[PDB]
Parts: C-alpha cells; sequence; structure tokens
C-alpha cells in the first residue's frame, strides 16, 4: 500500500503474504479516499476470519475501470489484463493517487492490454509482448495494419478529470487453500 | 507539533525578485507534498504552484506561470518559492500548506503556515 | 485534440513537398494520411504504424515517406514526382485503433495541389 | 475547476442552522474541502473529501453531496463559528477556491 | 483497387423515415467493414465502430449489418442533421480502400 | 389529416397464395394500428383487433404486424371469400383518419 512505485496493468504484480499477522485495521478503517468493496467477505470481520495464503495484487488503472476490476465484469481491463474468478473471497481498495503517479509532461510509464487471443482465466497473468494477428496475413513479428503491439500506454497527465487521473488498486485476494491456517489476526489481549 | 514558519518576506519593488522560507519541525519533509497559498488583501485563498514528495513533479497557476519556482529541500528541511517577475497584484500573504494526498492516508491542506506578508509598489 | 496541419501549399508538377501536421492531444503512434479526393470519395495515400513500419499506396509508393517526431509530435509527409491525380486534400489521422484500423479524430486537413 | 459559494453573506445566532452550498463547472467526485479563515489567522481545513471530518473539527459542523452539489450545515451557530468559510477542488490541478460565506451576527 | 461498391448511387429521403444504404466487396473481407458520416464543407468523422466490437458512442439508430459480403446500414429515424454523406473504408487488408459513398 | 398512406394501390392475387399490404404513419402513432375488411356491396366490419392486445375472434391467417411506422398484413390462405378491400384506421389521435385502401 505505502510503496513508492506501483506495477502497470499487463505485469500486474502478486505479493504472497504467509506464515504471519496481519493487521487490517490500518487498511479499511478512515475510508474515504478508499473504495474498499469486500467482495465474498465481512469487511469488519477480515480482522477474525483465517485464511490460508492471503495473496495482494497491485496495479495502477484510470478510475473509471475501477469498477472493472469486480466478479463477472467485462470490458478491456478483465476481459484481456486481471480477471477476477466467479467465486472471488477478497476486497478490492482503490483510491486516487494524481500527485504520486502523475507528471505535467505526462507519464507514460504505464501500458495496458488491448489484445489477446481469448478472455483470460480467473488470477492468471500474461506479461508477453508478442503481437497480435486478426488478419488472414500473418504478424511476420513486426505490428502492422492489421496486426496490434499488446501494450497501449496509459497516458496520465497532472490536469485531467477525476475519471481519467490515475487510481491505485490492491485487490487482496485470500484463498481457503486445504493447507493449514497461515494468515491470521485476532489478539484482543486483556490484563490478567 | 506540526510548524511551518513562514519566513523571508519584505518589501520589493516592481520587477524585482524575493525569496521565502518554510521550516518543517515535528514531521516527515519529504513524504508530505507542499504547495503555495496567496491571500491577496481583502479577497479569498488562492493557490500558487505544488512539488510533490520526492521534489520530481512541478505544476503552476496560470497567472504564476514563469514567474514563480518552487523548490524542495529535504535534507534541509525547508521548502522556499523565488519569485521573480514580480507585479502590483502580488500584494498577499504568502502560507505554506502541507498535502498528504495520493498516498491512501491523505488528508489534504491539512496544516497551513502562519505567513509572511509581501507587498509590491514604488 | 484538434491537430494542426500546415505546408498545404501548390507545387509544380514532378516537384517534391513536405507536409508538416503538428499533432495535440495525443502522443503520435499510430497515424495515416488519408486523402479527401475532390470530384470523388476519401482515397487512401499513405499510413504509418507504432514500430515505425510505413506502408504506402500502390500509385504514390517509392515517392512518399511518413515519420515521427517525437519531440515536435509532428507527421512529415515528403512526397515526390508530384502528379494532378497524387494531389489532393490531405488530412492528419489515427491510422488505426482498437481491434481493426479505426481512422477517428480528424483533422480539418490541408488542401493541396499542384498546377504547372 | 470553478466553485460558487451560494449565501455570500449570512446572518445567524447561537443555535440556529445554516446552509452554504459549492457548486463546480465539472463533476470533482467527492473532492472538495470546505476550510474555515478566521479574521487576521491562517486557515483551518473543517471538512476534507465532501464528507469526512477532519480531526479536530467539532461534531456540529457536517458536510455531504457529492458530485456537482456539496453542503455544510451547522445545528448550532455557537459563537466561535463566525468566519468566512471557503471551498476547493482538492485533485483537479488548477485548484480553485470560492470567495466564501461571512457569517455575520444579526 | 479492391471491389467496392455501394447502392444506390443517390439517396432521396423524406423526413423521420427508414433509410437503407447498400456496399460490396470480392476479397469476401469477412466481417471487416466500417461507415463513415460528412456533411458538405466538414471533415468525416467515425460512424460504425469498424467492426471493433459493437458500434460505439452512437444510439440504437444507426444499424450494423456486415457479415461476409452482405452489409446493410439502416436508421428509422432520420433528424435533420443526420441527413450526411456516407462512405464505408475497407478493413480486410492494405491498402485500406473507402466506398465511393452516397448522400440523403 | 394525419399522413396515411398504402402500397400497392392495387393487388393482383392468385387463389391459395401468400398475400402482403403495406401502410404509412407520419405521427409514429407507436403500435396503435387497426384493419377493416369490405366486400362489394357491404358494409365493412373489423379485421384487426386495432391494437386493442391480441387479434380477436379470427384464426391464424391474419397477421398483426405495427410497430412504430412499420406495419404489414399478410395471409398465407386466400380463401374466394376472403379477397376484399382493406382499409387501416388511425389510432394515434381524433380525429381518426381510415387509410385509403386497397382491394384483392
Amino acid at each position: 500500500f505505502n510503496a513508492t512505485r506501483f506495477a502497470s496493468v499487463y505485469a500486474w504484480n502478486r505479493k504472497r503474504i504467509s506464515n504471519c499477522v496481519a493487521d487490517y485495521s490500518v487498511l479499511y478503517n478512515l475510508a474515504p479516499f478508499f473504495t474498499f468493496k469486500c467482495y465474498g467477505v465481512s469487511p469488519t470481520k477480515l480482522n477474525d476470519l483465517c485464511f490460508t495464503n492471503v495473496y495482494a495484487d497491485s496495479f495502477v488503472i484510470r478510475g473509471d475501470e475501477v469498477r472493472q476490476i469486480a466478479p463477472g465484469q467485462t470490458g478491456n481491463i478483465a476481459d484481456y489484463n486481471y480477471k477476477l474468478p466467479d467465486d472471488f473471497t477478497g476486497c478490492v481498495i482503490a483510491w486516487n493517487s494524481n500527485k504520486l503517479d502523475s507528471k505535467v509532461s505526462g507519464n507514460y510509464n504505464y501500458l495496458y492490454r488491448l489484445f489477446r487471443k481469448s478472455n483470460l482465466k480467473p488470477f492468471e497473468r500474461d506479461i508477453s509482448t508478442e503481437i497480435y494477428q486478426a488478419g488472414n496475413k500473418p504478424c511476420n513479428g513486426v505490428a502492422g495494419f492489421n496486426c496490434y503491439f499488446p501494450l497501449r500506454s496509459y497516458s496520465f497527465r497532472p490536469t485531467y478529470g477525476v475519471g481519467h487521473q490515475p487510481y491505485r488498486v490492491v485487490v487482496l485476494s485470500f484463498e481457503l487453500l486445504h493447507a493449514p491456517a497461515t494468515v491470521c489476526g485476532p489478539k484482543k489481549s486483556t490484563n490478567l | 507539533q506540526v510548524q511551518l514558519v513562514e519566513s523571508g518576506g519584505g518589501v520589493v519593488q516592481p520587477g524585482r525578485s524575493l525569496r521565502l522560507s518554510c521550516a518543517s519541525s515535528g514531521f516527515t519533509f519529504s513524504t508530505y507534498h507542499m504547495h503555495w497559498v496567496r491571500q491577496p488583501p481583502g479577497k479569498g485563498l488562492e493557490w500558487v504552484a505544488f512539488i510533490s514528495y520526492d521534489g520530481s513533479n512541478y505544476y503552476y497557476s496560470d497567472s504564476v506561470k514563469g514567474r514563480f519556482t518552487i523548490s524542495r529541500d529535504n535534507s534541509k528541511n525547508t521548502v522556499y518559492l523565488q519569485m521573480n517577475s514580480l507585479r502590483a497584484e502580488d500584494t498577499a500573504l504568502y502560507y505554506c500548506a502541507r498535502d498528504s494526498s495520493g498516498w491512501h492516508w491523505g488528508v489534504p491542506f491539512d496544516y497551513w503556515g502562519q505567513g509572511t506578508l509581501v507587498t509590491v509598489s514604488s | 485534440v484538434q491537430l494542426v496541419e500546415s505546408g498545404g501549399g501548390l507545387i509544380q508538377p514532378g516537384g517534391s513537398l513536405r507536409l508538416s501536421c503538428a499533432v495535440s492531444g495525443f502522443t503520435v503512434s499510430r497515424m495515416s494520411w488519408v486523402r479527401q479526393a475532390p470530384g470523388k470519395g476519401l482515397e487512401c495515400v499513405s499510413v504509418i504504424y507504432t514500430g515505425g513500419n510505413t506502408d504506402y499506396a500502390d500509385s504514390v509508393k517509392g515517392r512518399f515517406t511518413i515519420s515521427r517526431d517525437n519531440s515536435k509530435n509532428t507527421l512529415y509527409l515528403q512526397m515526390n514526382s508530384l502528379r494532378a491525380e497524387d494531389t489532393a486534400l490531405y488530412y492528419c489521422v489515427r491510422g488505426s485503433g482498437g481491434i481493426h484500423d479505426a481512422f477517428d479524430i480528424w483533422g480539418q486537413g490541408t488542401m493541396v495541389t499542384v498546377s504547372s | 475547476i470553478v466553485l460558487t459559494q451560494s449565501p455570500s453573506s449570512l446572518s445567524a445566532s447561537v443555535q440556529d442552522r445554516v446552509t452554504i452550498t459549492c457548486r463546480a463547472s465539472q463533476v470533482i467526485s467527492n473532492y472538495l474541502a470546505w476550510f474555515q479563515q478566521k479574521p487576521g489567522k491562517a486557515p483551518k481545513l473543517l471538512i476534507y473529501a465532501a464528507s469526512n471530518l477532519q480531526s479536530g473539527v467539532p461534531s456540529r459542523f457536517r458536510g455531504s453531496g457529492s458530485g456537482t452539489d456539496f453542503t455544510l450545515t451547522i445545528s448550532s451557530l455557537q459563537p466561535e463559528d463566525f468566519a468566512t468559510y471557503y471551498c476547493q477542488q482538492y485533485n483537479i490541478y488548477p485548484l480553485t477556491f470560492g470567495g466564501g460565506t461571512k457569517v455575520d451576527i444579526k | 483497387d479492391i471491389q467496392m461498391t455501394q447502392s444506390p448511387s443517390s439517396v432521396s429521403a423524406s423526413v423521420g423515415d427508414r433509410v437503407t444504404i447498400t456496399c460490396r466487396a470480392s476479397q469476401g473481407i469477412s466481417t471487416w467493414l466500417a461507415w463513415y458520416q460528412q456533411k458538405p464543407g466538414k471533415a468525416p468523422k467515425v460512424l460504425i465502430n469498424a467492426a471493433s466490437g459493437l458500434q460505439s458512442g452512437v444510439p440504437s439508430r444507426f444499424s450494423g449489418s456486415g457479415s461476409g459480403t452482405d452489409f446493410t446500414l439502416t436508421i428509422s429515424s432520420l433528424q435533420p442533421e443526420d441527413f450526411a454523406t456516407y462512405y464505408c473504408q475497407q478493413a480486410h487488408s492494405f491498402p485500406p480502400t473507402f466506398g465511393p459513398g452516397t448522400k440523403l
């Protein structure tokens, strides 16, 4: 969450959290910037609900598409980049970072996927930069008429509106593996 | 405590230049952003310029564009704005504004400095 | 987002002319020069891609070059061996977009003409 | 990008209710802040992000609304609340502030 | 040039009535055709979504038909601004060829 | 008068074959049109249920088509008695206007 640099949409990063206590109080509390939507779980009970290997995935996408990072929603971001599982059991935090992630010249670091042969499966990432061919003539290894590079840049700029300004989302997925419980958060601690 | 303290403000003739300073005490200067807000005599708060946490981001209001340069010095705990092309409208009480916007815990424009009077006339 | 097109001036036959269109509101990446033809519908003169690969109309092949100035965001079209048929109104347009070849934001265009 | 405050001046007494409205040219989507400049002092942020009250602001001040129209309502205008409240769009870059309502005593 | 043709050469249309336009293709460009709208003294702009997915930025008025060599465009409500020239580009292969076109 | 027209002006029909009739509307009477049947020297009687709900008192022969400005009537089996004049009234607004009409 407090990281200085954040991953692009095509290479959405993942960080497994395991064998450890997790504090969700720092998150969730003070909810104005966030758009906490806890699909599949109790937002208040995240502290008491124990999962087997909590995962966290972080990317920067325009604020219009924070919605497409939802179970069962179809759009360029979730049919070609990050697809959430129908049985998603994790929250989807998101916030506004125009100041941290934008520059007057226009940040072009973040890139997005506009062409994949078929919709990607749940929690799946493809980082290959290979050309996409819709034409009968083969791609030939160079992007060309009817062949498209899979990564177009996100043109962030400072004066842009709330809808198109950069928003950073950390989709904290949780998995109930038949594995022994690892991420558990309760303490309470009363005096003897 | 948080004590951004303005300084360096004094009478300046038109077309000449001046520099101003803020001295944060009690907070980490680098993470928090810095902006400049001027209250013209008998009027309302007006934004001036913005520099980010790194010092890598520069944005200026149309009136101060090309006339004011915003510099952050995280090592010395000081944010300075050096006005260059002074004009009659400049008279004001420039103040320093902290901002934590963008970091998920941000409280926008939370702390404002006392401010130092700035005037312009021959 | 409007595109500033210039260099649309009458030129002699067999001559070489450069058409310069400044591009604003988006980075030049995939762009083209569709030409509106007087007395006819739109026809295609030249196209460019983000990679820098360039494809040209068979009639204009070998006589036209299109390049992107990264610093100035300006398309450059050089026309050689100018002929009455080749001369026409020209526009700077995004060459292709999305799943298949979308020509979308079209500048007001320069009317390029040849005369002896 | 341009904000307007409807009650340019108002008159009130202890325990009275006041509404001040800030409307933007384009939707600012929950990014608005109400400031309270007292006479001869630097401003103090009162509400941020439309409704999330800043810590240290009395509960009597409350703010509401999202999108183009937002408002700030004080159920009791106690003597400490006479000051010129202002609004500002925090995440659009040419940041702009309204003229403000100068609340006054009858 | 690809064998691109349109029918009819001219369209005569009363106000607020159904109007249909036709175009022809010979490489059997499959499901790759696009439509553009221009009025006199105007720079033409996008009409059909060029087969990218579904028509975008437009209401139910415009009709998306174009499978194999057969494509049609019909709009039931003819608003006064709507009457204009209609051109169809070729999406099958470069060089792309725009259709001769027909106006209201 | 509302812009009510019918096509064709005359119908030529062989026995026991599909026959279609057309009518025109300009206030875009939505889904409000009715059909009537008359033979020479007879008082005309109800044909279509006048859009009340679904055609009533009639078998699958008659066809109910009439959405927006587009309406059609077709019957596949032309019995000798069936050939007659067909008129369509206007249901959009008073005064109601009956169509010019066309016979078999």
